C-alpha cells in the first residue's frame, strides 16, 4: 500500500532579481516525475533559502555567471 | 547586498515516517487474516447450502491473498533496499488496488441480489449458485479492469540524491494529467457509482418492504443504513481528500506550508482507514445477518 | 361382565417365570464384555491400514 | 370389586418377588474393572444432499450401505466408503418417520402418518426402484419397522399395536395388544424369535414373534420412552426417555440393574445404541449433542462433536467399525 | 418382458455411409450407460464404442475413432451409430448391449439379437489358448483365461467377465467380477482365480449349455475380448 | 485414481444430485398451510366456492403460484407428536366462529388453544392468519346478549365493531412473543368469496420475509 506517498514541486516562490554573487552556493535540481518541469533552488549562508526561477530574463544571464564560479576560483 | 533575510520557501514539511505506517498496515493485515479465516471457515462447514450472498462474501475473502502480496513486495524492499526493481512496483499497487476495488462492486452484487430475492421472490433463479459466479465474476472482471488501468505508469523514481530509491509514478512528459485522470476514474468509478446503484437498489428493496407489513421493517432499515452510511463515510475522507490536492496543485488552493502538510497526513491516514474498511468488509456482513450469528456461538463457545 | 374375569385370569401369566440372581447376570455381562472386547474398533482401535474411513 | 383387589395384589407380589432377586448392585460388582479411559471419536465423512431435515436411517448387513429419510420426501441410499449416491427413492407423502435396509439388500421400507408401509424393490429388471406392496391395516402413523426376513416384517404404530406382515399376501399374521399408549421404539433380538418396544406409558414389553403374546413387562421409567435397542448378547436392552436418563434391563432377571444420568442433562432422549461388544452405550441427546456411556460402571467416557441441530437417530455397523448419526442440519456423520 | 432389438443393416458399397438404430422397450433406458459390440464372420467379438447416461462420457476403440460417432435419443427409447467412410474389413455383425454402473451392478446384462452388415469388399491383451475342448454331458470340465496386465485394483475387486454365445443367439452374461453369478444363471458355474490368472469351472456340463466362451475384462478403456473357446459334443 | 466402474458411479451420483436440486427449487414454490380450530369452522367453504387414510390434502392455485394446505383433523393421539412434523409450514390458519358464543367456557377453551398454538415450542417463526367467520349473523345476534357471559369488565359501547375490535385484541393479546412472529387478520362469511386474497398477502409477506432471513443476511 505505497498510494499514501505523494510528491511536490519543492519550491513556493516569489523570487527574481537577487544580486548573482551574494547568494552564497547551490545544489542542482533536474526535471523528473516530481516536476516535469525545470526548477532550481539557491541557499543562503543567512540559513534561510532563496528559490529561483526557472525561466525569466534574468536567469538566461545568470547560468554563465554563476558557473563560472564553481569552474574557477 | 541590496535584499533582504528571510523568505518562505517549504523545502521541508511534516511528513508520515514509513514504519508507523507499515505498522498500522500489518494491524490491519492482522484483522483481515483473522476475519476471512474465520468466514471461510463457517462457509465451508456449510457449502451445500450457500446462496449466491454467500459466493458474493466469499469472492471478497481472497483479499486476504492479495494484501499479503502487496505487503511482501512492500516490506520485501524496505528489508533489501537494493532487490528493487522497475517491474515489481506494478505488481505492488496492482494488487493494492484490487484489494481495494473488488469490495465495492461486490457489494453492489449483493445489493442486486437482496432486490432480486425481495422484489422477484415467487421465482427460483436469484437463489441459485450460478447467479452468484456469474455477478462474482463480472465483479472480479471489473475490479481487474480498473487496477490494470491504474498500475500503468508505475515505476521507480530518482528521488533527490541520498534519499532516492523510491517508487513512484513514471508517466513522463504528461504525467500530471495522468495522475489527475487515475483519480478522476477511481472516484467516478468507486464512490459515485456504486454509490447511486446501492442507493437506488435499496431504495426499491425499502419499496417493496414498506407495503410488507413485518417486524423486520426495523431489521432491514437498520441494516440498510448502516452499511450504506458505513460504506459513505469510511470511502468519503480519501476522495474528498484527493480532490484537495488535485486543487493544490492545479492552483486553486492559496499555497502554503503548514496546509501542504496538512494534506499530505491526511491522504495518508485517509489510505490506512479504507485498508481497514476494506479488510473488514466481510465480517459487518457476515455478523449483522442471523444464520451467521447463530454459527458464530458454536466456535465461540469451543 | 366375563372380560374382567379374563382379564383378570390373563394378567398373572407373568409370574411363572424362572427368577435369577442379579449378581449372576451382572458376572455373564462383564465376561461378554471382555471376551469380545478384542474385536470392535470403537474402543481398541485398529491401525489405520485397516480403517476402511 | 375383587377384581382390582385381586390386580394390585398382584403387583404387590410383583414387587416382593422381584425384591428378593438383587443381592449385589452392578456398581460393586463391576467397580474392580479398569475404566475404558478416554473414547474420542472423530467426524470423518459428512453425507450431504438432503434438503430438509433427516427424521430416521438403518445401516445394512455388509455395513457399506445405508438408507435415509427425509421431510424433503426422498429416501437416499448412500454409499458410506464413497459418499456416493446408488438411488434417490421419491415417496408420495412428506411426513416420513422411519425407515428401514433389509438384510439381504433387496428391499428398503418407509412409513409415516400416511398410515401405510410401503416396501420398494432395489433389484428389478426394469432397472428402476418401483414399489412391490402397501399395507394399509393400522390406524395411525407409523413409528418404526424392522426386517425379519425378505417376506416378513414388523411395524409399531400410534393405535397401541404392533403387527407382523407376511409381504406376499399382504395379511397381518398375528397382532400385539396391551399398550395404553402410542408405540414409539423397536428393536429385534440377535435371535428374531423376540423382540421388545416402548411406548409413552412409561412402560417397555418383551415380545415373542410366533407365540402372539407377553412374556415380561418392564416400568423403569416416569415419562415418555423414545429409543430402544438390544444389548448384543440378547440378554439385555437399553431405553431412552424424555426425563434424560437412559436405562439398562436385565431379561433373565426381569429386574433393572444400571441408570445413566448427570446433574447437568436435562432434556430428552431421542436415539440409544450399543457396540459390538456392548461396552459402550451412545445415546443421542436433543441438545445438539451425543454422550458416550461405558455400559458397565456408568461413567461418561466422551462426548462426540455435537451436530447443529437436534440429533433423530443413531446406529452402529454389525462389525461395530463406525457409528453413523442424523440430525435435523439435512447431513449425516460417520463417526469412529 | 424385456426387449431390445435393432435394425438398418443390408449391403454396402465401400467408402460409403449407413446409419442403424437401437430400439429399447420394456425398461428405464435414460438410467443406462450403452456399449457397441461387433463379430466377424468366423472370428470373436471386438468394442466399438460407448455412451454414458446423460451423454457426458463417450468412448471408442483406436480402430474406430474418426469414422464412427454414438448419439442417443432418450425420448423416444432410440440409440444411433452413424458411421462414415467405412471398409471391407468393417462388416461384423452388430449387437446392441446395455450397462449399468453404480455398488453391486451387473454391467453387460443384456445383449441384442443383432443385425448383419456387409461391405462390397500399450492396451490389454487376453490370451485364452486351448480353443477346442473335446467333452460329453454329465462330464466336469474347465476353461483358463489369462491377463497380460493384473486386474487386481486397489479397491479389491477384478474386473473380468465371462460371456457364453449359443449358436444362433446373443451372447448371454455368466460371471461378473470374477466371483458373483449373473441373474437367472444356474448355480453349476463358478469363478475363481488370482489377479492374473482365471478359470471358470461348470460342475455338471448339459447339452443346453454348449457354445463358446469369451472372457472381457473392463478395468480401463478400451475393453478387449479372448479368442473364445468352443465346446464339442 | 479411480477404476471405470467408479468414474460411472460417480457420474451417476452427480446426476441424482442434479435431479435433487431441481426438485427442490421446485418445491421452494408450493406454499404449505396448515389448518386448525376448534372445529369445522365452516373452513371447507373456500375450496367449494373456488371449486379446484392418512391425512387430508387439498390443492389449487392463483396467481402463478402453488398452495397446498393440511387439516389436523385426521390426529390419531396427543398433538405432541402429530405437530412436530409441519415445522416447515410457512403460514398457520387459526378459524373461529362468532356466533358461537351462546350455544347452549367454550371462549375460554378457544384462548387456551390459540395460546398453545401460538406460543408453541415448533411454531417458532410461523406467522399466524385469523379468519373469522359468520360475521353477518354476529352482526344481528349481539343485540340479544354481548360476549358479557363469560369475560368481565367489558368496555365500549354496544357497537358491533368496537366489540369486534375487542375480541380481535383478546386473541391477539395472546402473543407474548411477539417479538419474533407476525400476525394477520381479516374477516370473513360464507358468501365473501375473498379469503385466497388475503391468503395471499399473507403468504407473500412470508416468503418476502423468509427469502430475507435465509438468502439476504439480513
Amino acid at each position: 500500500a505505497s498510494v499514501a506517498t505523494e510528491l511536490r514541486c519543492q519550491c513556493l516562490q516569489t523570487l527574481q532579481g537577487i544580486h548573482p554573487k551574494c547568494i552564497q552556493s547551490v545544489n542542482v535540481k533536474s526535471p523528473g516525475p516530481h516536476c516535469a518541469q525545470t526548477e532550481v533552488i539557491a541557499t543562503l549562508k543567512n540559513g534561510r533559502k532563496a528559490c529561483l526561477n526557472p525561466a525569466s530574463p534574468i536567469v538566461k544571464k545568470i547560468i554563465e555567471k554563476m558557473l563560472n564560479s564553481d569552474k574557477s576560483n | 547586498c541590496n535584499f533582504s533575510l528571510e523568505v518562505s520557501v517549504c523545502e521541508m514539511t511534516t511528513v508520515v515516517p514509513y514504519t508507523w505506517n507499515v505498522g498500522i498496515l500489518s494491524l490491519i493485515f492482522l484483522i483481515n487474516v483473522l476475519g476471512n479465516g474465520l468466514v471461510t471457515y463457517i462457509f465451508c462447514k456449510h457449502r451445500s447450502r450457500a446462496g449466491a450472498i454467500d459466493i458474493l462474501l466469499l469472492g471478497i475473502c481472497l483479499n486476504s491473498l492479495c494484501l499479503s502480496i502487496s505487503l511482501l513486495a512492500e516490506v520485501l524492499m524496505f528489508l533489501f533496499p537494493n532487490i528493487i526493481s522497475t517491474g515489481l512496483c506494478r505488481l505492488e499497487i496492482f494488487f493494492y488496488y484490487l484489494y481495494v476495488y473488488l469490495d465495492i462492486f461486490s457489494v453492489v452484487c449483493v445489493s442486486l441480489v437482496r432486490y432480486l430475492l425481495v422484489a422477484y421472490s415467487t421465482r427460483s433463479w436469484p437463489k441459485k449458485q450460478s447467479l452468484g459466479w456469474v455477478l462474482t465474476s463480472a465483479a472480479w472482471l471489473i475490479a481487474l479492469v480498473l487496477s490494470g488501468d491504474a498500475c500503468r505508469h508505475r515505476s521507480r523514481v530518482v528521488d533527490p540524491v541520498s534519499k532516492q530509491a523510491m517508487c513512484y509514478e513514471n508517466a513522463g512528459n504528461m504525467t500530471a494529467d495522468w495522475r489527475l485522470h487515475v483519480r478522476t476514474v477511481s472516484v467516478t468509478a468507486g464512490f459515485l457509482l456504486p454509490l447511486a446503484l446501492l442507493i437506488l437498489f435499496y431504495a426499491l428493496t425499502w419499496c417493496v418492504v414498506r407495503r410488507t407489513k413485518l417486524q423486520a421493517r426495523r431489521k432491514v432499515r437498520g441494516v440498510i443504513v448502516a452499511v450504506v452510511v458505513l460504506f459513505f463515510v469510511f470511502c468519503f475522507p480519501y476522495h474528498v481528500l484527493n480532490l484537495l490536492d488535485t486543487l493544490l496543485r492545479r492552483r486553486w488552493i492559496r499555497d502554503s506550508c503548514y496546509t501542504r502538510g496538512l494534506i499530505n497526513v491526511g491522504l495518508a491516514v485517509t489510505s490506512l482507514l479504507q485498508a481497514l474498511y476494506s479488510a473488514v468488509v466481510p465480517l459487518i456482513y457476515s455478523c449483522l445477518g442471523s444464520l451467521f450469528r447463530q454459527r458464530m456461538y458454536g466456535l465461540f463457545q469451543s | 361382565i366375563a372380560q374382567a374375569r379374563k382379564l383378570v385370569e390373563q394378567l398373572k401369566m407373568e409370574a411363572n417365570i424362572d427368577r435369577i440372581k442379579v449378581s449372576k447376570a451382572a458376572a455373564d455381562l462383564m465376561a461378554y464384555c471382555e471376551a469380545h472386547a478384542k474385536e470392535d474398533p470403537l474402543l481398541t482401535p485398529v491401525p489405520a491400514s485397516e480403517n476402511p474411513f | 370389586d375383587q377384581l382390582r383387589q385381586e390386580a394390585e395384589q398382584l403387583k404387590n407380589q410383583i414387587r416382593d418377588a422381584r425384591k428378593a432377586c438383587a443381592d449385589a448392585t452392578l456398581s460393586q460388582i463391576t467397580n474392580n474393572i479398569d475404566p475404558v479411559g478416554r473414547i474420542q471419536m472423530r467426524t470423518r465423512r459428512t453425507l450431504r444432499g438432503h434438503l430438509a431435515k433427516i427424521y430416521a436411517m438403518h445401516w445394512g448387513t455388509d455395513s457399506r450401505l445405508l438408507v435415509s429419510a427425509s421431510q424433503d420426501g426422498k429416501l437416499i441410499i448412500w454409499d458410506s466408503y464413497t459418499t456416493n449416491k446408488v438411488h434417490a427413492i421419491p415417496l408420495r407423502s412428506s411426513w416420513v418417520m422411519t425407515c428401514a435396509y433389509a438384510p439381504s439388500g433387496n428391499y428398503v421400507a418407509c412409513g409415516g402418518l400416511d398410515n401405510i408401509c410401503s416396501i420398494y424393490n432395489l433389484k428389478t429388471r426394469e432397472g428402476n426402484v418401483r414399489v412391490s406392496r402397501e399395507l394399509a391395516g393400522h390406524t395411525g402413523y407409523l413409528s418404526c419397522c424392522r426386517f425379519l426376513d425378505d417376506n416378513q416384517i414388523v411395524t409399531s404404530s400410534g393405535d397401541t399395536t404392533c403387527a407382523l406382515w407376511d409381504i406376499e399376501t399382504g395379511q397381518q399374521t398375528t397382532t400385539f395388544t396391551g399398550h395404553t399408549g402410542d408405540v414409539m421404539s423397536l428393536s429385534l433380538a440377535p435371535d428374531t424369535r423376540l423382540f421388545v418396544s416402548g411406548a409413552c406409558d412409561a412402560s417397555a414389553k418383551l415380545w415373542d414373534v410366533r407365540e402372539g403374546m407377553c412374556r415380561q413387562t418392564f416400568t423403569g421409567h416416569e415419562s415418555d420412552i423414545n429409543a430402544i435397542c438390544f444389548f448384543p448378547n440378547g440378554n439385555a436392552f437399553a431405553t431412552g426417555s424424555d426425563d434424560a436418563t437412559c436405562r439398562l434391563f436385565d431379561l433373565r432377571a426381569d429386574q433393572e440393574l444400571m441408570t445413566y444420568s448427570h446433574d447437568n442433562i436435562i432434556c430428552g432422549i431421542t436415539s440409544v445404541s450399543f457396540s459390538k461388544s456392548g461396552r459402550l452405550l451412545l445415546a443421542g441427546y436433543d441438545d445438539f449433542n451425543c454422550n458416550v456411556w461405558d455400559a458397565l460402571k456408568a461413567d461418561r467416557a466422551g462426548v462426540l462433536a455435537g451436530h447443529d441441530n437436534r440429533v433423530s437417530c443413531l446406529g452402529v455397523t454389525d462389525d461395530g467399525m463406525a457409528v453413523a448419526t442424523g440430525s435435523w442440519d439435512s447431513f449425516l456423520k460417520i463417526w469412529n | 418382458d424385456v426387449q431390445l432389438v435393432e435394425s438398418g443393416g443390408g449391403l454396402v458399397q465401400p467408402g460409403g455411409s449407413r446409419k442403424l438404430s437401437c430400439s429399447a422397450s420394456g425398461f428405464a433406458f435414460s438410467s443406462f450407460g450403452m456399449h457397441w459390440v461387433r463379430q466377424a464372420p468366423e472370428k470373436g467379438l471386438e468394442w466399438v464404442a460407448y455412451i454414458s447416461s446423460g451423454s457426458g462420457t463417450i468412448y471408442y476403440a483406436d480402430t474406430v475413432k474418426g469414422r464412427f460417432t454414438i448419439s442417443r435419443d432418450d425420448p423416444k427409447n432410440t440409440l444411433f451409430l452413424q458411421m462414415t467412410s467405412l471398409r471391407s474389413e468393417d462388416t461384423a455383425m452388430y449387437y446392441c448391449v446395455r450397462s449399468i454402473y453404480y455398488y453391486g451392478s451387473s454391467p453387460f446384462d443384456f445383449w441384442g439379437q443383432g443385425t448383419t452388415l456387409t461391405v462390397s469388399s500399450s492396451d490389454i491383451v487376453m490370451t485364452q489358448a486351448t480353443s477346442s475342448v473335446p467333452v460329453t454331458p454329465g462330464e466336469s470340465v474347465s476353461i483358463s483365461c489369462r491377463s497380460s496386465k493384473s486386474l487386481l485394483h486397489s479397491n479389491g475387486n477384478t474386473y473380468l467377465y465371462w460371456f457364453l454365445q449359443r449358436p444362433g443367439q446373443s451372447p448371454q452374461l455368466l460371471i461378473y467380477r470374477m466371483s458373483n453369478l449373473a441373474s437367472g444363471v444356474p448355480d453349476r458355474f463358478s469363478g475363481s482365480g488370482s489377479g492374473t490368472a482365471f478359470t471358470l469351472t461348470i460342475s455338471r456340463l448339459e447339452a443346453e449349455d454348449v457354445g463358446v466362451y469369451y472372457c472381457m475384462q473392463h478395468l480401463e478403456y478400451p475393453l478387449t475380448f479372448g479368442a473364445g473357446t468352443k465346446l464339442e459334443l | 485414481t479411480l477404476s471405470a466402474e467408479d468414474k460411472a458411479a460417480v457420474e451417476r451420483s452427480k446426476m441424482i444430485d442434479r435431479n435433487l436440486r431441481e426438485d427442490g427449487e421446485k418445491a421452494a414454490r408450493e406454499v404449505k398451510l396448515l389448518l386448525l380450530g376448534a372445529g369445522e369452522s365452516g373452513k371447507s367453504t373456500i375450496v367449494k366456492q373456488m371449486k379446484i387414510t392418512g391425512i387430508v390434502e387439498t390443492h389449487f392455485t392463483f396467481k402463478d403460484l402453488h398452495f397446498k394446505m393440511f387439516d389436523v383433523g385426521g390426529q390419531r393421539s396427543e398433538r405432541k407428536k402429530w405437530i412436530h412434523c409441519f415445522e416447515g409450514v410457512t403460514a398457520i390458519i387459526f378459524c373461529v366462529a362468532l356466533s358461537d358464543y351462546d350455544l347452549v367456557n367454550r371462549m375460554h377453551e378457544s384462548m387456551k388453544l390459540f395460546d398453545s398454538i401460538c406460543n408453541n415450542k415448533w411454531f417458532t417463526d410461523t406467522s399466524i392468519i385469523l379468519f373469522l367467520n359468520k360475521k353477518d349473523l354476529f352482526e344481528e345476534k349481539i343485540k340479544k346478549s354481548p360476549l358479557t357471559i363469560c369475560y368481565p369488565e367489558y368496555a365500549g359501547s354496544n357497537t358491533y365493531e368496537e366489540a369486534a375490535a375487542y375480541i380481535q385484541c383478546q386473541f391477539e393479546d395472546l402473543n407474548k412473543r411477539k417479538d419474533t412472529k407476525e400476525i394477520y387478520t381479516h374477516f370473513t362469511c360464507a358468501t365473501d368469496t375473498k379469503n385466497v386474497q388475503f391468503v395471499f398477502d399473507a403468504v407473500t409477506d412470508v416468503i418476502i420475509k423468509n427469502n430475507l432471513k435465509d438468502c439476504g443476511l439480513f
